[PDB]
Formats: C-alpha cells, structure tokens, sequence
RNA sequence: AGCUUUGCGCAGUGGCAGUAUCGUAGCCAAUGAGGUCUAUCCGAGGCGCGAUUUGCUAAUUGAAAACUUCCCAAUA
RNA sequence: UUGGAAAAGAUUAGCAUGGCCCCUGCGCAAGGAUGAC
C-alpha cells in the first residue's frame, strides 16, 4: 500500500 | 487520544434542584451590574488609564 | 510515504463518499509529487487520527482519476472536497470560491477548525458552512 | 375532535416521530415501522391541499417494549433527510382534558 | 458442604446501585408500556 | 413463644451534596496502602485519568418554540 | 348547516426521581441473650 505510492513518486520525482 | 466528535445535545431539560449548585460553583450570581457596563455617556477613572 | 488511504478510480471515491454516514469524506484531488499537496497531506497525517471520530480522509490522483476535472472544475494544482451524506459542503472561506480549499495551510489546528466546522454545519443540515477565520489576507506582517 | 385516530389506536404505543423532512419520509416511516418488531402502522400528519407533511407523524406499535427499544435505537436516527426525533404522542381528548381539570381542582 | 460467600462493602454498594438502576429501568419500562400510571412525586 | 444483634436489600421521614458523589478499563495494595501524635506503634485501599440519569411545569426570545386540514360572508 | 378560497423546534427558571447519609419499618441471611406447669 504505502510502497506503491512511494514507487508512484520516485517515477514522477 | 483523539479528539471526540464534536456534537450538540439539548442543553438543559430540566432545571433547579441540583443545577443551581453546578451554576454556583461556576458561574453563581455575581455583581451583573457595572462590570460588564460601559456607561456610555462619561468616563471613569482616568482616560486612558486601561 | 502517504499513509493515508488512497482511491485509483472513481468507482472507489464514489463509494467512499457513499461509505460514511456520521463522518465527514475528505478528498484530496492532486498529485503527490505537487509540494502544496505534499504540505497538506503531511498537515493532514498530522491529524489524521485525531479527527478519526468524525471524519475520514481519502487521496485521489488526478491523472489516476480524472472523471471528477469537468464536473468539480478540478483546474487547480490542488483542491480539498468535503462530503457528507452525499451531500458536498461549501466552506466560505473568503477566498471567491466556497467549494474547495485550494491551498495549504502550514498549521493543522486550521484544518482541525475547518473540517469540524463542515461537520457541524452538516450534521445540522446546512449544506453551506461559514469558516470561523478569513483566509483572503495571509495575516503576514 | 378530527375523527382520525379510531383506525390505529388499538391500546398500543403511539410514538411522535417529529424533525423529519417536509418533502421527504412519505412512506419511508412505514418502512421503520416494519423494521420494528410490532409493524402496527406508520400515519404521517400531512395538510389536505398542501403538497408536504405537517412534520411529526404518528407511528402505532403493538409492542411496548419493542416499541421503547425502538424509540431507543431510532432516537436522532438519520431517517430519510433529517434525523427523526421520536416521543411519547399526547393524545389530550375530551374525556383527557375533563379528567385534568377534575384533577386540577382536587 | 454448601460454602457461603462474603461480599465486601464496596462490592454491597456495587450491587445495591445495580439492583435501583435495575428497579428503576423496569419502572421507566413500566411507565413507557401503558400498563399502569407512573408513580407520583413525592 | 416473646426479645435482641450484625450484615444486606426494599420502602419511608429527615439531612447532605464540588474539601461532595462515582467510574477507573491505569498502576500500586493485608505477601501491608499511608503514617509529623503513642514508632519494636497504627492498620486501608491509595495514586493518576475522567464524570456529576429520567419526568413534569413555567418563563423568555421569535411571526411561527411543534400532537393530525384551516379561512371568509349569511341564516338557522 | 349553507356558499366561496387554499424553526433539521431555541433559550432560561422551578419541582420530583436518581446519588449519598442518620433514623424507622419490613424482608432475608447468620445469630445473641432469655422466659414458660
């Protein structure tokens, strides 16, 4: 759950 | 702890017996005159004094 | 990080809104890699469980879902929707629009203030609630 | 004297269910009732010609105990588009205020 | 070869409050039903 | 059989009630809490946290402060 | 009888109950002393 936000914002970051 | 949800009852159903003495320990009969008055009109004690 | 729950279709914000019945939905339209919803999702983990009694906290990606852009005029890098019973609440916060936030507040004793102000507005059935602060001026002196 | 409590008057309950909305609750209130264990009747007090409920409405149940948890449980229940707020109905008749102002003197 | 049991004094005021919060829920349930007339003030 | 005791609960009169009345799910406690008197002596809960049910009636504000179709003109 | 038209309930105050205590009466448990051909 909270790993696949943290993938979602290194991508984007 | 977490705040509690906030919510808003009746205030008050029934009254005297022991609610006068709830008032009395917070918020009994005071002077209710002159401290909360302005007196529009002229100024006591000094002008500015605060 | 981003603790908070988050919504990948609208199928989810659209029953998440319908979940709750005593609490307050609060939905963060937005990207995460956007500081100003970086800094409002911090203030909102910071209060995340104190308001878990009466209100509930979801984030929405605008690429993720973006069928909400068109009927919520979700034009701004960020915005806030407060829901209840199905019902949205609009908080006149002084700045022109009553719908959304729109901004982020450094303080969370602010958004404290505001979301228990929608939901006593909205358990008592006004659909439209007046913020107890005026946000037009930055009070910066 | 409204000759329109001789239908749910049955020695039953009578529970004023008021704060209710004006457009909204027609029916629901007989959907409540039958939720209720005793689903007696569920009369909304509406205006003849007016379109909209007159607000409380009388809901009879034959159960009195089922009709207090009732009332207990549904107390500020978010019925329809407001929370319904359920008392004890007055039924104050003719033979009601006779007995009151003999009990008034004595 | 029956044993008795002692209660101490709070736990005779724990039973003493349950048993008139008792007696009270079943004359307010009393009240609500219809059957007879509450009682008068006194 | 008369009488009486302790404890307990119901009922009742009178009295008290914020140095008062409780919960405590937290901790400690007759395997001893707390003690400046009587200390080779006394013997109970103490400390923190958090509270102070229901009915009736009256009054104020307000146009309306909530119980089931109301109004107008005329005769009987 | 007739004709005609159609605050999502606030606020303050008082009484009783509930709470606690002395006493009374009763019930119950466990007893105490004692009278009688």
């Amino acid at each position: 759950d909270i790993e696949s936000s943290l993938k979602q914002l290194a991508e984007r970051r | 702890k977490p705040l509690p949800a906030p919510l808003d009852g009746q205030r008050k159903k029934r009254g005297g017996r022991r609610y006068r003495k709830m008032k009395e320990r917070l918020g009994l009969t005071e002077i209710r005159k002159q401290a909360n008055r302005m007196s529009f009109g002229e100024i006591e004690e000094d002008a500015y004094q605060e | 990080s981003y603790m908070l729950p988050h919504l990948h279709n609208g199928w989810q914000v659209d029953q998440a809104i319908l979940s709750e019945e005593d609490r307050v939905v609060v939905i963060r339209f937005g990207h995460d890699w956007d500081p100003t919803c970086m800094k409002m999702d911090e203030v909102l983990y910071s209060i995340a469980e104190k308001v878990k009694n009466f209100a509930v906290i979801y984030l929405v990606d605008i690429t993720e879902v973006p069928d909400f852009n068109k009927m919520y005029e979700l034009y701004d890098p960020c915005t806030v929707m407060f829901f209840f019973r199905n019902k949205h609440i609009m908080i006149d916060l002084g700045t022109g629009n009553n719908n959304k936030i729109n901004w982020a507040m450094e303080d969370k004793q602010e958004m404290v203030d505001i979301i228990e102000t929608v939901y006593r507005g909205a358990r008592k059935g006004r659909g439209l609630v007046v913020s107890p602060k005026d946000y037009s001026t930055k009070y910066r002196y | 004297e409204d000759p329109s409590l001789l239908e749910w008057d049955a020695d039953d309950f009578r529970i004023f269910c008021g704060d209710l909305g004006n457009e909204v609750n027609d029916d629901i209130l007989a959907r409540a009732f039958s939720r209720f264990p005793s689903f007696l009747k569920a009369k909304v007090i509406r205006d003849k010609r007016t379109g909209k409920t007159k607000g409380y409405g009388f809901v009879s149940f034959k159960d009195p105990s089922d009709y207090v948890r009732a009332m207990r449980e549904m107390n500020g229940k978010y019925v329809g588009s407001r929370p319904i707020k359920l008392r004890k109905s007055m039924w104050k008749d003719r033979n009601l205020d006779v007995v009151r102002k003999k009990q008034k003197e004595k | 070869v029956t044993l008795g049991v002692y209660l101490t004094k709070k736990e005779q005021k724990k039973l003493r409050r349950q048993t008139r919060r008792e007696a009270q829920k079943e004359l307010q349930e009393k009240v609500r039903l219809g059957l007879m007339p509450p009682p008068e003030p006194k």
